[PDB]
């Protein structure tokens, strides 16, 4: 989940 | 600023189906994933579906409440997000709001399942330095109604109360208190939409 | 799944002093990034939630430097120092480190004021309710405070429990205070069956009720 977020979330 | 606004709530049988969405404003709604949360007093806040991006095929993700029953659809064109709700049970009621993951709320969509059917409010004027009037909105379903005095200018010294429930039948009352230097003589008016039955009525407080 | 664990309310706060608001998790929302995804939203009366704050302690855009908030991997707290009266409402806390998103069930914010009275407020069954064969009766309690209040239906020297619906609003926004609608629901033969209607409130404020009524005839 957070790697998904966190790469979302930079972007 | 960003702005979230849901529709399409309303009333349903139980084993029923209901769509809603919502449109979001202020940002480019393709780029963000997007969620719906319903809130109940059972439950409370409750997160219940959520989408992803074209880029990521469009994934989506339930709560295990609503996994079968519910889908989660996105028209990027449109900057609209949907919820198709089916099989509905009387628990599935509560206000539906769309959820831009962690920072924006939209105003929320009523969604009610019952067999009890829909009623507009009967609507009465209560009359009697400082002086208090009302109106009695009495037997109406579902809920909400929306009160307002003087069609919304005159707010401050209001108080609606919450709704109670007798027999698949809401009851509330509003009370306005304002200097008596103003009423009878500026009107005092209480208007009541009710969005299930499609009503609107105003009820002026005579003498 | 992650339960998030809050009260459903909070020791009153008087204006202008601190209240703090508590929320534990059921795991640690502490990340390898150093960063804790906790946060925290309010929502007011008749509204949605809105974002206060962001990553345990970081305040969202625009909202007053009054807020602040702290706490662990587990356990946190939002601060508000000076409390204002607009700030009443249910504070709730949410994760943001897995699926499903979960929220704390939410505390709500009570002010503490200097004790009010009632104003007492009774109305009788409108001619167009009586020409409905129901009739209602309407007392309003309001902006009293501290919540606590007892009303009672006296009909011709009787009191009557039967058929009295009460409501209360929440705190309000602006003076801290409560209101209360008592409703006395009757036939109209009932109604018309006796003629003199008095609503009494009894509030800590006085050990005097507060007396209201009205004469069916005149």
């Amino acid at each position: 989940y957070l790697e998904d977020w966190i790469k979302y979330n930079n972007q | 600023e960003v702005k979230v606004e849901e529709s399409g709530g309303g009333l349903v049988q139980p084993g029923g189906s209901m769509k809603i969405s919502c449109v979001v404003s202020g940002l480019t709604f393709s780029n963000y994933w997007m969620s719906w949360v319903r809130q109940s007093p059972e439950k409370g806040l409750e997160w219940v579906a959520e989408i992803r991006l074209k880029s990521d095929n469009y994934a989506t993700y339930y709560a295990e409440s609503v996994k079968g029953k519910f889908t989660i659809s996105r028209d990027d064109s449109k900057s609209r997000l949907y919820l198709q709700m089916n099989n509905l049970r009387t628990e599935d009621t509560g206000i539906y709001y769309c959820f831009l993951p962690m920072d924006y709320w939209g105003q929320g969509t009523s969604v009610t399942v019952s067999s009890a059917k829909t009623t507009p409010p009967s609507v009465y004027p209560l009359a009697p330095s400082m002086v208090t009037l009302g109106c009695l909105v009495k037997g109406y379903f579902p809920e909400p109604v929306t009160v307002t005095w003087n069609s919304g200018s005159l707010s401050s010294g209001v108080h609606t109360f919450p709704a109670v429930l007798q027999s698949d039948l809401y009851t509330l009352s509003s009370s306005v208190t304002v200097p008596s230097s103003t009423w009878p003589s500026e009107t005092v008016t209480c208007n009541v939409a009710h969005p299930a039955s499609s009503t609107k009525v105003d009820k002026k407080i005579v003498p | 799944d992650i339960v998030m664990t809050q009260a459903a309310f909070s020791n009153p706060v008087t204006l202008g002093t601190s209240a703090s608001i508590s929320c534990r998790s059921s795991k640690s929302l502490l990340h390898s990034d150093g960063i804790t995804y906790l946060y925290w939203y309010l929502q007011k009366p008749g509204q949605s939630p809105h974002l206060l704050i962001y990553h345990l302690s970081n305040l969202a855009s625009g909202v007053p430097d009054r807020f602040s908030s702290s706490g662990s991997g587990t356990d946190f707290t939002l601060r508000i120092s000076r409390v204002e009266a607009e700030d009443v409402g249910i504070y709730y806390c949410a994760h943001n480190v897995e699926l499903p998103r979960t929220f704390g069930g939410g505390t709500k914010l009570e002010i503490k004021r200097a004790d009010a009275a009632p104003t007492v407020s009774i109305f009788p069954p409108s001619s167009e309710q009586l020409t409905s064969g129901g009739a209602s009766v309407v007392c309003f309690l309001n902006n009293f405070y501290p919540k606590d209040i007892n009303v009672k239906w006296k009909i011709d020297g009787s009191e009557r429990q039967n058929g009295v619906l009460n409501s209360w609003t929440d705190q309000d926004s602006k003076d801290s205070t409560y209101s209360m609608s008592s409703t006395l629901t009757l036939t109209k033969d009932e109604y018309e069956r006796h003629n003199s209607y008095t609503c009494e409130a009894t509030h800590k404020t006085s050990t005097s009720p507060i007396v209201k009524s009205f004469n069916r005839n005149e």
